[PDB]
């Protein structure tokens, strides 16, 4: 098996765009996802509200949708909560909040481009341990 | 009986342990 | 949970104790479940929170600032536990988090440290002692003190 | 020191011999026992006490708690010939973890 | 050689090696409850005296 | 003004407030206006069990105990609405806090009795027309006393209601019925009672303190035995305020 | 001689049948308080809350135990590294209740064979001894000290000290497993080296000794009986020993300086179990064993697991099973 | 310590041997039946 | 004749949809919208004695209102378990990954 | 049958502990010296 | 005492499940019933906050063949969970457990 | 409580004076060989 | 609790027997001729 740009392969958007991304973005996607993201999302689960997960279909069910570039660089700049009604910048890392999540500072869009393409390429490779937590260890 | 068992066997364990030591057969060089 | 419209205050646990909040053993309003143990812990981000009693409910309901929920969540996901390869977490955590905590690091060298000198305190003490009355180096044979004692029995 | 000591240097020595030869032998035993799944898995009188006494708890029957931990989590990956699949609904687990 | 030949296969003698050896240990705690054995426990007195 | 420093490892923290012997005023209700309980406190200073009956079915008495689980038994940080009813009585519904406490004490002889000692959904009234709180005062109801132990609370072994297995894993073909009620968990809930009697009143400031008696049965060990009845008594103490 | 000049003369006696001493002094009331407490607590103690959970575990005789299954129990999770002694209770059945006897004991206990250690140094001294018989005893000393004291103040609780009994030691193993892969530590190896290796060398010695017995005595008697305590001569031939060993791996490999051999009799056990106790020690701070969870991908990205990750699986039933009813957040944290 | 002059050596002959073992064991066939009851 | 409560409730619609009155609030994260805002109103307004009763909530929103309405087929109402609501295990069930 | 169930240790004490002092002072008479 | 008769579970949909048996490692083993395809169909849960297999979701029903039970179908949960939990030892018997106080652990036989 | 506190903190108090004035007994001279250390 | 009732019989004649064993062959030591 590879990591072939097939698997690389995922939607831009909510519109049907895709991106292929490069082995060297999914490389930086994985290295800025542990500098920043790893300490509560080990695994695509979340340590601080394990009901809430990174697999791709509930990035899908959550408003707005987050199954797709575009919705995860959103997020990473002004999160909301799963149904879109508060923003949590203030509790959540976020550039908006780079003041207060300091390592959120030096992450560039093209940053930020690689965390998401790394939520939505790792459940490719992972599957169910992706968001599974301990029991698909 | 399980309990006075058990006791029954340590006791007899310390009182060996007081004969081996108070009632041994000294070592007595030749 | 709380966010979620749980009162924390009468939410009982499956033992029975409070799940989120119980008493000390002297009455303070604690944290609950394992944590318990750790009721004398005080810190700047908690503090706020407590009141004469322990940990005041009515400031829990009201008071706490994203500062705080911020500081607990940064420091849960930074609990001093981690493997000697660095693997951040407990023992059973997959490979991803490149962290062990400098208080796990410096606690356990400065313990090996100080057992090991208790040893060399020991060896130096019990040398000092034996080279100052002069048997540091053996038993004289033509003078060994147990021949001149009397028999145990 | 300790109330008693070696006289006889031939006994001192043979009993080094004898101890851990002693052990490693007896271990050998119990082997022997496990390759036919005869076990000193249980106590039957605390396994009678504790189905009708859901208060009686002793540091054996929380180690077999452990035990059967162990075997499910285990199992699948420990034993693939088995093709195990237990869903997570099946899994024993105390409450959180 | 025994533990195995009473057991389905040789796939459950211990594998050579250090992590292998260490899932042994657990595999007898978890499945044999080998701790409780009163012949391990000889076996544990005379290696530690 | 005593802080967490002052009080910590001193006891005190499991008391409630007291009033000193000067305050017997009254405090005024204005049937218009609206109330609350601000904090509601009661400091258990007794436990009480009822012997279970030998056989001769006379009255079986309440008998001392041993507290065993230190000072960790009061409720405080109670509160809820004040009724004004049209009757002129006072209703207090109580709405949230520190409501439980798990307890256990130990008869002579040794057994140990477990108990959730609770005022949960505490609904308790005064006499008609109190046009003030007084030393006259007297609140009566009832609460809900649920399960000591919730439905994920596991047995030794490994059995529960919202969890655990459902049987008895260590006997494999014993036979289920004689362990049914063993293998089975249940969820109890039952009532409790509670008379508050009002000692002091505060008139300026709307506190008032007084003895409280209450009853309830303790645990039953997710139905695997029969609960004992227990009677509480202590002191307590309540801030009334216009809300 | 005055009162005290006779009283510090009969204590540090070379000619009491057990010497005494000043160690001996702390010693001998500390360890009869803690055997006296053991005996009675294992025999007679009603059940304790070790996990403060209100969920008593039965540790005695007469509670329904055996000696396999009984233990002194832990001192209560709500109390704590906190000191409960009797006199912090209301009562000796709250105290029972919360585990006081496990905590009487063990203090008792360490003191007393802190002391036990000094006492050794002490009488080499009067004996005109050299004086590190006592730095031997350190190391299984040191491994008490770990599993009673250093791992509860890790942790922040006696409850997690290890209990006083068959079964209740193996239940801190297992879960020191779950929780710090001791296996996969160093220092637990280095003790796993130390103990077999010192069961190998006692073997190995005990039997080359006996091999070389000089013939002093018949086939109808023990050839025990051919040494006489306190001769002057050796019982054995060391050369034909290490004649023998020399041959059996190479000549270098074997030991022909008794006292070196002696010497490394004791340092290898010793040292061994030292690294034993700092690995107790040191997890007592969450620097744990060895996490090659997931450490071999293919090139895709799967995992591809090795017996670390069926280790982890084991670990994995040990944890979330332990202390079913304590936990209520994800994480075990101490 | 200067030896006790009042020992004595202990005797049981072969036939008192057997006459105890007689009574012992033919009182144990007799009570048996009581003990087990 | 004893009963398991909470098994006997898998038999009904508790079992198949999300039980106003009784399911845990995470179980709201499995449909568009509903968490944690509404889920969170829906639990602190419960009971109901039908579906429709959780669109009389005060104070929603006319958006609200419609994604109510949308998920009403996902949502049933059964008789309150005690079991599943005290302890707050509404909010919180022990259960996490 | 329905025995008393300490009818078996009271029985093989009963013979075991006078006969084992039997012989331990028989076999002693013995070894001593002729 | 005597053969029940051979139990066969099916579910609401009429399939047939097959209850995985246990092997000889292990004293305690889960019920997990499963299709001719080994697809997981039914189970008794031990967290039931997220059981989806539950013989009570499912409609779990066993019927059987042969043996003293033949003819009979049993579909309510308690008793289908009881038969499905002997199961997982393979045929299913009556046993005298009075006459000899039997304990219900299983013990090795004379080849053993 | 009181009583048992106070009697057990002079029954330390006492061995623990007993095991320093000890110590400080000219102790370095209880050996069989040389005395003379001061 | 109900344990094996052959336990306690058990138990005492495998503590007995080779005690009894030992004593008669240490006491007919002792009276042999010094
Ligand atoms: C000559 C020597 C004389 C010896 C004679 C014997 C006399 C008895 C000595 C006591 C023995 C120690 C037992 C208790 C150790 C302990 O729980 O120690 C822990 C304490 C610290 O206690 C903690 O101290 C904390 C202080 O933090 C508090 O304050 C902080 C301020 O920033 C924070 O806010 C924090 O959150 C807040 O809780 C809290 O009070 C905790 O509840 C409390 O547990 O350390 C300390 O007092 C100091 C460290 C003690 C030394 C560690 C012992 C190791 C020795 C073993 C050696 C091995 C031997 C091998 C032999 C071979
Ligand atoms: C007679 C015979 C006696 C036999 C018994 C002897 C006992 C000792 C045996 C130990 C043998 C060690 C084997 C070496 C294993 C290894 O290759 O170890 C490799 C590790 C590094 O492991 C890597 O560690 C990584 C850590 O990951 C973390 O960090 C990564 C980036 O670093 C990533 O960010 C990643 O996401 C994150 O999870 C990953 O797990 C990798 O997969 C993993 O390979 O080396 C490290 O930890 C380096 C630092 C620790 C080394 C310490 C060695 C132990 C010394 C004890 C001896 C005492 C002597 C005293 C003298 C006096
Ligand atoms: C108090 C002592 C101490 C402490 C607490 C630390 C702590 C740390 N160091 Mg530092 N360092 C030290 C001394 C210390 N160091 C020394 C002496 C050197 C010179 C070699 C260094 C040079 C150094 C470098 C270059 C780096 C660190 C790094 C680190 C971090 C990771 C460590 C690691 O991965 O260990 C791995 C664990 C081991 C190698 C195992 C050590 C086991 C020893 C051999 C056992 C000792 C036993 C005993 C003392 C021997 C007695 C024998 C007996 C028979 C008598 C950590 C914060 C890293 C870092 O993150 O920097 C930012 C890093 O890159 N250190
Ligand atoms: C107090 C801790 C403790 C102690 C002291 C022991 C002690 C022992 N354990 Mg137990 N164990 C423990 C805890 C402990 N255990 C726990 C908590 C568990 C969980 C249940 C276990 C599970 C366990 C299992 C599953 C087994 C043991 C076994 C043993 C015995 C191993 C004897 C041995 O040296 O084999 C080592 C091997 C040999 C002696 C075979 C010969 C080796 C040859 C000579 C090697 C030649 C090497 C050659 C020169 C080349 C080297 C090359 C190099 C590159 C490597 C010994 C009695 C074993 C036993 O009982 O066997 C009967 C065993 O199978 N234990
Ligand atoms: C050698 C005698 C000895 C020693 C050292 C101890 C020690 C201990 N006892 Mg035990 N005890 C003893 C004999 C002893 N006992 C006897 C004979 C009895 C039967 C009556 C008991 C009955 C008993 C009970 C019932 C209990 C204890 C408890 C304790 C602990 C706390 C004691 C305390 O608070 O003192 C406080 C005293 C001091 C701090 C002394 C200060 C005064 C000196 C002069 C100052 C210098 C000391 C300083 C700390 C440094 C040490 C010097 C060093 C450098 C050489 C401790 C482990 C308690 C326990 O175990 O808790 C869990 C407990 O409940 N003891
Ligand atoms: C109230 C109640 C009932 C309390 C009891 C509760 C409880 C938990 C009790 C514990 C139960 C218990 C004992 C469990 C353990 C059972 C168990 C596993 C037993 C093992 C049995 C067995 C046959 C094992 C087979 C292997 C075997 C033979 C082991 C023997 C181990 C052994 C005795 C080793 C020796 C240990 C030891 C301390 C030796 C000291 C020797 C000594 C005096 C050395 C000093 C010395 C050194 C020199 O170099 C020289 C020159 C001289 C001159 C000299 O002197
Ligand atoms: C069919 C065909 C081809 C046939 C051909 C066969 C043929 C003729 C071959 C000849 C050619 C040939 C030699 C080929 C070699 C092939 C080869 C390399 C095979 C490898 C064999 C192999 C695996 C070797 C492993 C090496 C090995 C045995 C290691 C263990 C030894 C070792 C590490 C020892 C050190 C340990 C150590 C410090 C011990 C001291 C401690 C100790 C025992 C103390 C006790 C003690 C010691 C004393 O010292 C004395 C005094 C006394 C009192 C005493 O108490
Ligand atoms: C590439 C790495 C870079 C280098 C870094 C350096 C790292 C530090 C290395 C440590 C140095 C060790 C020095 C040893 C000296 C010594 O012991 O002398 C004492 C004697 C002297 O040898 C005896 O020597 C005698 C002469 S004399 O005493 O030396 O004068 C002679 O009479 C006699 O026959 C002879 O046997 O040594 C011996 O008795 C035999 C060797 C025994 C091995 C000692 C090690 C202790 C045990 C191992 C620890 C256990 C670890 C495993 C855990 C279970
Ligand atoms: C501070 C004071 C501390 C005192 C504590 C009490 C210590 C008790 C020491 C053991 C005494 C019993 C010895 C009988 C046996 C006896 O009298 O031995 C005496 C014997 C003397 O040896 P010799 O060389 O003199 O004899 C050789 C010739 O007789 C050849 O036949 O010593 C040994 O054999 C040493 C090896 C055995 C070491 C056994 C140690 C066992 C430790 C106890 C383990 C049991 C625990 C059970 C717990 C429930
Ligand atoms: C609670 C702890 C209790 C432990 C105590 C241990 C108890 C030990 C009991 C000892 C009893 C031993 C008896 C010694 C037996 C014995 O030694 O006999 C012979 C003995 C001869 O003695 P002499 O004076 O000749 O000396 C010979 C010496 O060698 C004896 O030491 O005479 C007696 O002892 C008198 C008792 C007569 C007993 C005669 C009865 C036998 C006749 C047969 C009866 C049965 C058949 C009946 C058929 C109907
Ligand atoms: O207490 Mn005894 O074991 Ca040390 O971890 Mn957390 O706490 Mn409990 O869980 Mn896991
Ligand atoms: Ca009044
Ligand atoms: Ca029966
Ligand atoms: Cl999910
Ligand atoms: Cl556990
Ligand atoms: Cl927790």
């Amino acid at each position: 098996a590879e990591l072939t740009p097939e698997v690389l392969t995922v939607p831009l958007n909510s519109e049907g765009k895709t991106i292929t991304l490069t082995e060297k973005q999914y490389l930086e996607g994985k290295r800025l996802f542990q500098y920043a993201c790893a300490s509560c999302h080990v695994g695509g689960i979340t340590k601080t509200n394990p009901s809430l997960d990174l697999r791709t279909e509930t990035l899908a069910l959550a408003t707005p949708p987050r199954d797709n570039i575009e919705g995860l660089v959103d997020y990473m700049k002004n999160p909301t909560t799963y149904d879109g009604e508060q923003e949590i910048a203030e509790v959540h890392p976020s550039l908006r909040s780079a003041d207060i999540f300091p390592k959120m500072r030096n992450l560039t869009e093209k940053d930020l481009v690689a965390i998401a393409g790394h939520i939505l390429v790792e459940p490719k490779i992972l599957g169910d341990k992706w968001g599974g937590g301990k029991v698909y260890y | 009986m399980e309990t006075i068992t058990y006791v029954f066997i340590f006791a007899c364990i310390i009182a060996l342990f007081f004969f081996a030591i108070f009632f041994r057969e000294p070592p007595r060089i030749t | 949970d709380q966010k979620l419209g749980a009162n924390v205050g009468s939410a009982q646990g499956p033992t029975g104790l409070g799940k989120y909040l119980m008493r000390s053993p002297t009455g303070e309003i604690i944290f609950g479940g394992e944590t318990m143990r750790f009721w004398d812990f005080r810190g700047p981000w908690l503090e706020p929170l407590r009141g004469p009693n322990g940990l005041d409910l009515n400031k829990i309901k009201n008071d706490i600032q994203p500062w705080q929920e911020r500081r607990a969540a940064e420091y849960m996901t930074h609990a001093p536990l981690g493997s000697l390869n660095s693997v951040g977490g407990v023992a059973t955590e997959i490979n991803s988090v490149n962290f062990v905590s400098p208080r796990s690091w410096l606690a356990t060298s400065h313990f090996v440290l100080a057992f090991f000198f208790l040893v060399g305190h020991l060896w130096h003490a019990g040398r000092a002692r034996a080279a100052a009355a002069g048997f540091e180096k053996g038993i004289d044979r033509e003078s060994e003190p147990v021949l001149s004692m009397p028999s145990l029995d | 020191i300790f109330g008693i000591a070696f006289s006889n240097k031939r006994w001192l020595h043979f009993f080094m011999l004898f101890v851990p030869v002693t052990g490693l032998w007896m271990s050998a035993i119990g082997v022997v026992g496990l390759a036919l799944n005869l076990r000193s898995y249980d106590f039957i009188s605390q396994e009678i006490r504790a189905a009708e006494d859901p208060e009686f708890e002793t540091f054996y029957t929380k180690n077999l708690l452990l035990n059967e931990g162990i075997r499910a989590w285990m199992a699948p990956q420990d034993q693939p010939h088995e093709n195990f699949v237990f869903p997570e609904e099946v899994l024993p687990r105390g409450n959180a973890l | 050689l025994i533990y195995p030949l009473g057991q389905s296969s040789w796939f459950f003698a211990p594998s050579f090696g250090v992590a292998a050896i260490f899932r042994f240990l657990l595999f007898f705690q978890g499945f044999h409850n080998w701790t409780l054995n009163p012949f391990h426990m000889m076996g544990v007195a005379g290696v530690l005296g | 003004t005593l802080t967490y420093d002052d009080i910590v490892g001193t006891g005190l923290a499991n008391k409630c407030p007291t009033l000193d012997d000067t305050a017997r005023g009254a405090y005024p209700i204005d049937s218009s206006q609206t109330y609350r309980i601000a904090r509601l406190c009661l400091q258990p200073t007794t436990f009480l069990v009822k012997e279970e009956p030998k056989n001769k079915r006379q009255e079986a008495e309440f008998v001392p105990t041993k507290l065993v689980t230190r000072e960790t038994t009061s409720l405080d940080q109670i509160q809820g609405e004040l009724k004004v009813n049209s009757d002129g009585s006072l209703t207090f519904v109580e709405e949230d806090g520190i409501d439980f406490q798990p307890v256990t004490v130990q008869m002579a002889g040794g057994e140990r009795i477990p108990l959730l000692f609770t005022v949960k959904n505490l609904v308790a009234s005064t006499q008609p027309n109190v046009t003030s709180i007084t030393t006259s005062t007297d609140f009566k109801g009832e609460f809900n006393v649920p399960s000591y132990r919730t439905a994920n609370f596991l047995d030794p072994k490994g059995r529960g209601l919202a969890s655990g297995y459902d049987s008895a894993i260590a006997l494999p073909q014993a036979k289920e019925e004689e362990l049914a009620r063993a293998n089975v968990k249940r969820f109890s809930l039952t009532k409790g009672q509670i008379s508050l009697n009002v000692a002091k009143v505060d008139g300026r400031t709307g506190e008032i303190a007084g003895t409280f008696e209450s009853e309830q049965l303790s645990d039953d060990d997710m139905g695997a035995h029969e609960p004992h009845e227990v009677k509480i008594q202590g002191v307590f103490y309540a801030s009334i305020e216009p809300a | 001689a005055n009162l005290w000049e006779r009283f510090c003369n009969w204590v540090t006696s070379t000619d009491n049948r057990l010497y005494v001493g000043w160690f001996g002094v702390i010693m001998i009331p500390t360890l009869l308080a803690a055997t006296i407490c053991f005996v009675i607590a294992f025999i007679a103690a009603p059940p304790v809350d070790i996990d403060g959970i209100r969920e008593p575990v039965s540790g005695s005789l007469l509670y329904g135990n055996n000696i396999i299954t009984g233990a002194v129990v832990p001192s209560s999770n709500a109390i704590g590294l906190h000191f409960y002694p009797i006199w912090e209770a209301a009562s000796l059945d709250e105290w029972l209740y919360n585990g006081g006897p496990y905590q009487l004991i063990i203090f008792h206990f360490l003191l007393g064979a802190s002391c036990y250690m000094g006492r050794q140094w002490e009488l080499s001294y009067r004996l005109g001894m050299r004086p590190w018989i006592c730095v031997a005893y350190s190391a299984p000393l040191a491994s008490a000290f770990a599993v009673f004291l250093i791992y509860p103040i890790g942790q922040g609780s006696f409850s997690d000290g290890m209990p006083l009994g068959i079964s209740g030691t193996f239940n801190f193993m297992i879960v020191f497993q779950a929780e710090h892969n001791i296996l996969m530590h160093p220092f637990h190896q280095l003790g796993v080296a130390g103990v077999f290796g010192g069961a190998l060398f006692c073997a190995m010695h005990g039997s080359l000794v006996t091999s070389s017995l000089i013939r002093e005595t018949t086939e109808t008697e023990s050839a025990n009986y051919g040494y006489k305590f306190g001769q002057e001569e050796e019982t054995y031939n060391i050369v034909a020993a290490h004649g023998y060993f020399g041959r059996l791996i190479f000549q270098y490999a074997s030991f022909n300086n008794s006292r070196s051999l002696h010497f490394f009799l004791a340092a290898w056990p010793v040292v061994g179990v030292w690294f034993a106790a700092l690995g107790i020690s040191t997890m007592a701070f969450n620097l744990n064993g060895f996490n090659f969870n997931h450490s071999v991908i293919d090139a895709k990205g799967n995992v591809i697991n090795t017996w670390a990750d069926i280790i982890n699986r084991a670990n994995l039933g040990m944890e979330v099973m332990h202390e079913r009813n304590a936990h209520n957040f994800p994480l075990d944290l101490a | 310590m200067e030896p006790n002059p009042n020992r004595q050596p202990v005797e049981l002959n072969r036939t008192s041997l057997y006459l105890g073992l007689l009574l012992i064991l033919v009182l144990a066939l007799l009570f048996s039946s009581y003990f087990f009851n | 004749e004893l009963v398991n409560v909470v098994d006997e409730k898998l038999g009904t619609a508790y079992g198949e949809k999300i039980d106003l009155n009784n399911t845990n609030i995470a179980a709201f994260i499995q449909y568009r919208g509903l968490y944690p805002t509404l889920a969170k109103l829906i639990v602190k307004n419960a009971p109901y004695e039908s579906v429709e009763d959780v669109l009389n909530i005060p104070g929603l929103t006319e958006r609200q209102k419609q994604i109510l309405r949308e998920n009403l087929e996902h949502f049933t109402v059964t008789e309150v378990e005690t079991a599943l609501v005290e302890g707050g295990d509404r909010y919180n069930n022990g259960l996490y990954k | 049958m329905e025995v008393n169930q300490l009818g078996l240790i009271a029985t093989a004490l009963f013979v075991l502990v006078p006969s084992v002092f039997l012989i331990i002072l028989y076999v002693q008479t013995e070894s001593q010296q002729k | 005492q005597a053969w029940k008769g051979h139990a066969v579970f099916r579910n609401k949909e009429g399939e047939e499940l097959f209850v995985r048996r246990m092997p000889a490692f292990f004293e305690s083993f889960p019920v997990i019933l499963t299709d001719k395809n080994g697809v997981v169909k039914a189970d008794i849960p031990f967290r039931r906050a997220e059981s989806k297999y539950s013989f009570e979701q499912q409609g779990v029903t066993v019927s059987f063949y042969g043996g003293e039970l033949n003819g009979q179908t049993f579909t309510d949960p308690p008793t289908v969970k009881s038969y499905a939990r002997k199961a997982i030892f393979g045929e299913i018997f009556e046993f005298d457990t009075e006459t000899l106080n039997s304990d219900g652990i299983f013990r090795t036989s004379p080849r053993g | 409580m009181e009583t048992l506190k106070i009697t057990v903190y002079i029954v330390v108090t006492f061995f623990v004076l007993l095991f320093v004035f000890g110590f400080l007994s000219g102790d370095p001279a209880r050996n069989p060989k040389r005395k003379d250390l001061e």
